Order: structure tokens, then C-alpha cells, then sequence
RNA sequence: CAUCUAUAAUUUUGAAUAAAAAUUUUGCCGUUGCUAUGGC
């Protein structure tokens, strides 16, 4: 249950990356480490 | 012990303690002063202090509230009445206590009293909603559950003192036993779409005019219980109303962008439309630039009988009078311009060139919003406020066609939800003290890009002469 | 929450009888056209004058009511 | 020299059409508001055109989806502002995508049509 | 049940105008848009309540 | 609302523990000291 909303939403996020990551003209690994600990922070709630 | 002497002693007193007030200024003016105070209940502004304030050392203060998002005040004002001589405070222990009135998205309701100008207002007391007032049957014909449940959105004390009203997005109307602040009625709106949004007395009455999302104005009466009126005409939602002593109120609603004064005894309401047009104002600028859309209207109130302010969502704040359709004057920004967003940000890439070149210049600059808008009555002095931590008070050209900036005070920081006026001091010198209700967020969505560094609290302004 | 409301419009002095005439709005919700009575009493007390001094005829009731 | 990623953007009267035509929309329920939402739309092939707001943080999020508007043959715009497009498109948290979908059965329908060819030209 | 702001209109035939057009919504006094429900809902509750208490 | 009780300062014995007569900034957290403030 907390699985499938903690991957689920992981799911959404690892789109948000794909889709600047692909996108872009060149990437931001800060910009990734931005959504990284936002989700780390959700799991932390949790 | 006649009623008839019993007027004619009290207006006595009142008489001798003008005469010595003439005996102490002189260390004709009567007539002058009489005059205006009786002449209050008509006619256009008259209160002249705008240039009269000492706006720059105003005193300033900001007081942190326990909770988030206060999203309204109101303060009430016991005034020596001068029709009959008592006062219009209720208790004798009241004997002209000052009381403001604070509600707060965590379904907070607050009464504290501001009696003194140089201390802070002393949280008299509180009450507090919660989801354990949820009508259990959703007939809605009883939503006559006596605690708030969802998002309280403003508040006003009837200017008797006795009761304070408030409502929210949850259809309901909550009037209160002041000092005690207890819920003595719960008057249900009855309609699906009806969420209140903005409440209004008529000044020393007992009629309350009540803004619902459902298009529509509804009117009560307080003391009576009762569902007056039900006015319809406004297009989208509306939004911000307020009123004076006679049977007039001022509604702006908001995405059809009008603004509305209703005459409510014979039934009419006079229609205003903005619409600056962007290709006329650039070519006028020409003749010699960001200029931006009305995209909505936001807060309005009246100065007076004929003219009034009114609050856009791009800047503009213009003064209108009843004749002329179009806002006789008009003013730009004046709130300036939103910061513009941060290139990295904006980007999410490396090439600090790409980032700027996506910034774009100036096809993205913003403005601030109106978020507050008040004046005093009858006076020719208004404050406005924005999220830029500064409320910009202003004096209307006594000419009435136009209005100047007087000053800034930047004691203000986040959103400004509500802006109230006290006066206290003598008539010669009247202590002004201006409170405003400031928190994280706007009072309707949160729609905000996080503003930083704010605090839900009270700013407090006391300025002399 | 309901009561009746009473206005007036175009009033008119008239000396010639000694008296006033205008038009009469009764706004009432969750009623039914509140009684000829109770609106002597009402425009007498709002006038000042006396109940059966005043005087009232002629209503119709707006079509879905009302007013 | 190079165009930015986010043109067109429109001037403000474009945006006024463009935000209340989106409004009276959300309010009659032919309106797909949301990123996903909107490329969902796209997708299922029942949209009558597509907003966007071009100052999102960042912007390539939603820089994305007009490929498939281009291949799909929908028009597209970039208004100046997630937090107007989000008060005006009727929900609690600034919006940055939204997608105005088909039905004939629409009493805005006029509307909708003037303000897409407006559009079109636009482009 | 749907009246035009002010009036009640039960005439299918109106031909509205813009300001019409907008102003369409639900009657003040009709309970799909408003105050207590209809005979039937009154009717059922009433039964509803009485095979209870008996 | 007013009254009455108690709380909070006095009148008196009084150094008063004491006995006596009447009256009337915060939800959390951090910074700052002779109140100001920052973060969630």
C-alpha cells in the first residue's frame, strides 16, 4: 500500500527528470539532487 | 429624571465640555465644529487630515501569531454617539474599549483588545472549529452544525458591539456573542456553489451584506435573524464588497472585472468596467511602458458618497465617481513589479547563457497584485497593500479627480490579507492606528510562489497628528 | 431567517387631501403576499401615523413570487 | 539570435481572451487542467487546443508536449504566468499546463473557435 | 426548477440573451437549487421515520 | 449586564511567614539583550 504510493510517486518524479533530462541541451545533476531530497524528505514524512 | 431633561443635562455636558475645549484651543469654532460632526451623516469627505499625518517616524510593529494563515480582521470602534449621549459601547466596563477581531484558515477566531496605542493587542480570548462540527445528514437544509468545519474566510462585528459574524467557504454564517465569543446562531446560506467570501456591515446599523461565490449579494439583518435581501447581477463570483451608513454597497466581482455599487432602497445597481487599453497607452507614452491587463478585480471600498478605490490584479488602482462610467482617475503598478525569476531556476540547465536567454527579458515580468484595499471614511487618506512588505498610504487630490502617493511603511512582510483604522486622541489630534492582518499566503488559494521569509501576525502602525 | 420587508417609492406630498400616496414594495420570501393588515400596521408605525389612518389596496404578486 | 524555447508567448490582450476563455471552461467541465492530464489528452486524440504557462520552475517540463501538438496538428500557447493561469483556471496551486478538449456540445463553442483561430494566426 | 436571476421562468421558449446566457442557474426556492426537499423526499422520510418509531 | 467569590496592588499590625478592614508577542525551532527577531 505505502509501497505502491512511494513508488508510484517516484514514477512521477523520475518522469519530471526524464523529461528536462532528455529534453535539455545538456542536464543538471543539482537540479536531479532538487527532487531527490524533496522525495527523500516525502519517505522521511512517511 | 424625564426623558426630555434627562437629553437636555447630557447634551449640557456635551456643551460645556465643547465651550471648555474652545476656552483650551484659544490658549465661530463651535458653530464649525458642530457643523461638521452633525453633517458627518451626509454629503461628500470631509475629514481633511491628509496632510496632516507625520507618516515617516510612525511608529511600527509586528506581532507573531500561534497559527498559520490569518486570512481576515476587523476592528470595532465604540464611538461617543451623537445622537444620543451614552456611547455606543454596550457595557459599562467596555466604557469605549477598542477590540479587534482575527480569523485564520486553521479555523482560529480571536478577539483581542488594541485599547492602547503603545502596547500590544492582548489576546482577550479564542475559539477554535473543528471537523467534529460536520453535518452528518448533506440535505443542507439543516447545515446548522454551530462550529465552523472548512476554511474560515472573514470576519466583521456588527458596529453595535454586540455580536461578531463570520463566514467561509462552508455556506454557513457564525454570529457571536462578543466578549463571551460564543456562537449564539448559525444562519445556513442554502446553496450548493455558496461559499462566503466576503462579509460587510452597513456602518451603524444593523443590516450585514454578505458577498457569495453563487454569484450573488445576500443581505440580513443581525438583530432579526433574518434573510433581507437576495440580489442578483454580477456575471462570475464576487468578490470584495464594503459600505457606508446610507443603503448603498460596493461589490467587485472579479473575472468579468466590474464593479458594482447597488442602491438597495430603490433597487439599481450603477455598473462600472475598467479596460485600459494597451495600444492607446503605449502610443500616449509615444507622444513624449509594461503596461498590463485588468485581468480581474480584486478588493474595492468607498471613501465617501460619490467616489471610491478600487483594487485590480495587475496595479491598477483607480479612483472612480458615480457620474462618468469610466474610472475618472487612474494609477499603474504602483505595487511594482514581481521580481523576475531565477535564471538557474528558470533554466535547469548549465549554459548560464541558455538560462538567461529562456529568462526572456522583460515578456516576463510581473506585477504585484491589490491584495488589501481600505480607507477611511469620509476622509481623503487610503491604504493599499500588497505581498511587497509595504502598505502605500495615499491622499486623494482634494480636488477629487485624482490621488498622489504620500508615503510607504515597510513594516509589512508576506501577504497583507486585511487592512482596519482606529482613531483614538482628541478631536485637534486624533491618534491614528492602522492594523494589518499579514500572513504566509493569500486568503483565498495558496496560488503564491512562496514569498520569503514571512510570518502570520499583526502589523501595527500608530501615527500622530 | 425570513420576514417580510417593506420599502416605499415615489412619495408623494399631496395637501389638497391632507395626506401622502406612493408606491409600495413587499418583498417577502417563504410567503405568500403578507396580509393587507399587518401592512397598515407596518406603514403606520414606519410613518408615525395612525393605524387605520393609513391606507393600502391594489397588490398583485409577481409571477414565481416573491415580491 | 536563436529563438527561446518557450515562443510564441502572447501579448496581454491575447492573454486576456486566452485566460477567460480557459475559466468559463473549467467552469462548464470541458477543461483537462494538469500537465498529465493535458498530454493524456493529447494522447486520446480530444483536445481542441492546449495552454501553458512559460515561467515554471523549470520550464522544461512542460517544454515537452507541443512535439506532440506539432505532429498531432493542436495549436499551442505559453501565457506569461502559472499563478494567473491558475487563478483563472479554478484550483489551489499554480497550473502550468492545461487542455481544452472537444465536444460540439459546448456552449462556449464560438468562443473557442474565434479564440483558437486567433491562435492559428498567432503562428 | 431554473429561473433566470430573478424570475421564475417556466416558459421553454425564452430565447436568452448574453446576459441571460450568463445569468441561467438554479431557482432560489426549488429544492434542487435551495431550501427543504420535495413531497416525495418528504413523503419517503416521513415513512422512513414513522416504520422506525412504530 | 450588574452583583457576589477568588486570583492580581494597595489601608492597617508589619521585617514579614503571618494574621486583618476596603478598593481596581509563538505551533515548533533558532538569534538578541538592554524587547527584537530568523526557519519550517
Amino acid at each position: 500500500k505505502n509501497k505502491g504510493r512511494i513508488s508510484r510517486y517516484l514514477a512521477n518524479k523520475c518522469s519530471m527528470a526524464s523529461r528536462i533530462d532528455n529534453y535539455s541541451e545538456e542536464p543538471s545533476n543539482v537540479f536531479g539532487s532538487v527532487l531527490k531530497k524533496q522525495v527523500e524528505q516525502r519517505l522521511e514524512f512517511y | 429624571e424625564n426623558p426630555a431633561d434627562k437629553r437636555r443635562r447630557l447634551a449640557k455636558q456635551y456643551l460645556e465640555n465643547l465651550k471648555s475645549e474652545a476656552n483650551d484651543i484659544l490658549t465661530d469654532i463651535i458653530a464649525s465644529r458642530l457643523k461638521e460632526d452633525v453633517a458627518e451623516q451626509q454629503g461628500r469627505v470631509f475629514r481633511y487630515f491628509g496632510d496632516k499625518l507625520l507618516i515617516s517616524e510612525a511608529k511600527q510593529s509586528f506581532t507573531r501569531v500561534g497559527e498559520n494563515n490569518l486570512t481576515c480582521i476587523s476592528c470595532f470602534q465604540p464611538v461617543l454617539n451623537k445622537y444620543t449621549f451614552e456611547e455606543s459601547s454596550n457595557g459599562d466596563k467596555n466604557k469605549g474599549r477598542l477590540f479587534a477581531y482575527t480569523v485564520s484558515k486553521d479555523l482560529q477566531l480571536t478577539k483581542y483588545d488594541i485599547t492602547d496605542f503603545s502596547k500590544r493587542p492582548k489576546k482577550l480570548k479564542y475559539a477554535k472549529g473543528g471537523a467534529k462540527y460536520i453535518p452528518t445528514s448533506k440535505h443542507e437544509y439543516e447545515n446548522t452544525t454551530e462550529g465552523h468545519y472548512d476554511e474560515i474566510l472573514t470576519v466583521a462585528a456588527s458596529p453595535d458591539g454586540k455580536y461578531v459574524v463570520t463566514g467561509g467557504r462552508d455556506r454557513k454564517l457564525i454570529v457571536w456573542s462578543t466578549e463571551s465569543l460564543s456562537p449564539v446562531k448559525v444562519i445556513p446560506t442554502k446553496d450548493r456553489r455558496g461559499e462566503v467570501l466576503s462579509l460587510a456591515f452597513r456602518k451603524n446599523s444593523d443590516q450585514l451584506y454578505a458577498s457569495c461565490a453563487d454569484f450573488k449579494i445576500r443581505t440580513y439583518s443581525i438583530n432579526q435573524f433574518s434573510q433581507l435581501e437576495i440580489l442578483y447581477g454580477h456575471h462570475d463570483i464576487v468578490e470584495d464588497i464594503s459600505a457606508l451608513a446610507m443603503e448603498r454597497c460596493v461589490t467587485v466581482g472579479a473575472r468579468d472585472r466590474t464593479a458594482m455599487l447597488w442602491k438597495i432602497p430603490d433597487e439599481t445597481r450603477l455598473t462600472f468596467r475598467g479596460g485600459d487599453e494597451p495600444q492607446k497607452l503605449l502610443r500616449r507614452w509615444m507622444k513624449e511602458p509594461l503596461f498590463f491587463c485588468e485581468g480581474s478585480i480584486d478588493v474595492v471600498s468607498m471613501v465617501d458618497d460619490f467616489h471610491f478605490i478600487t483594487g485590480s490584479d495587475n496595479g491598477n488602482i483607480c479612483l472612480w465617481s458615480l457620474a462618468k462610467k469610466k474610472p475618472i482617475f487612474t494609477e499603474r503598478i504602483a505595487h511594482g513589479i514581481l521580481p523576475e525569476p531565477s535564471f538557474n531556476d528558470i533554466s535547469g540547465e548549465t549554459d548560464e547563457e541558455l538560462r538567461k536567454r529562456q529568462l526572456q527579458g522583460k515578456k516576463l515580468l510581473q506585477p504585484f497584485w491589490i491584495t488589501s484595499l481600505y480607507a477611511i471614511p469620509y476622509s481623503n487618506v487610503f491604504i493599499s497593500g500588497s505581498w511587497s512588505g509595504s502598505l502605500k498610504v495615499w491622499k486623494i487630490s482634494d480636488n477629487l479627480r485624482s490621488f498622489e502617493l504620500l508615503g510607504e511603511l515597510s513594516g509589512a512582510k508576506g501577504v497583507v490579507t486585511k487592512i482596519q483604522v482606529v482613531e483614538s486622541g482628541k478631536h485637534g489630534k486624533e491618534k491614528f492606528r492602522i492594523l494589518a492582518s499579514i500572513a504566509k499566503e493569500h486568503r483565498l488559494g495558496r496560488w503564491i510562489a512562496n514569498v520569503s521569509g514571512a510570518r502570520n501576525g499583526i502589523y501595527s502602525a500608530v501615527i500622530d497628528q | 431567517s425570513d420576514a417580510v420587508t417593506i420599502r416605499t417609492r415615489k412619495v408623494i406630498s399631496n395637501p389638497l387631501l391632507a395626506r401622502k400616496q406612493f408606491v409600495v414594495d413587499v418583498l417577502h420570501p417563504n410567503r405568500a403576499n403578507v396580509s393587507k393588515d399587518e401592512l397598515r400596521e407596518k406603514l403606520a408605525e414606519v410613518y408615525k401615523a395612525e393605524k387605520d389612518a393609513v391606507s393600502v389596496f391594489g397588490f398583485r404578486t409577481q409571477f414565481g413570487g416573491g415580491k | 539570435a536563436p529563438n527561446p524555447k518557450a515562443f510564441p508567448l502572447a501579448d496581454a490582450a491575447l492573454t486576456q481572451q486566452i485566460l477567460d476563455v480557459v475559466q468559463q471552461a473549467a467552469n462548464l467541465r470541458q477543461l483537462k487542467k494538469g500537465a498529465n492530464e493535458a498530454t493524456k489528452t493529447l494522447n486520446r486524440g480530444i483536445s481542441e487546443f492546449i495552454i501553458m504557462a512559460a515561467d515554471c520552475e523549470p520550464i522544461e517540463i512542460l517544454l515537452h508536449l507541443p512535439l506532440l501538438c506539432e505532429d498531432k496538428n493542436v495549436p499551442y500557447v505559453f501565457v506569461p504566468s502559472r499563478v494567473a493561469l491558475g487563478r483563472a483556471c479554478g484550483v489551489s496551486r499554480p497550473v502550468i499546463a492545461a487542455s481544452i478538449t472537444t465536444n460540439d456540445a459546448s456552449a462556449i463553442k464560438t468562443q473557442i473557435y474565434a479564440v483558437k483561430d486567433k491562435i492559428e494566426t498567432l503562428l | 426548477h431554473i429561473a433566470v436571476g430573478k424570475q421564475i421562468v417556466n416558459i421553454p421558449s425564452f430565447m436568452v440573451r448574453l446576459d441571460s446566457e450568463k445569468h441561467i442557474d438554479f431557482a432560489p426556492t426549488s429544492p434542487f437549487g435551495g431550501a427543504r426537499p420535495g413531497r416525495v423526499a418528504r413523503r419517503n422520510a416521513a415513512r422512513k421515520a414513522e416504520a422506525s418509531g412504530e
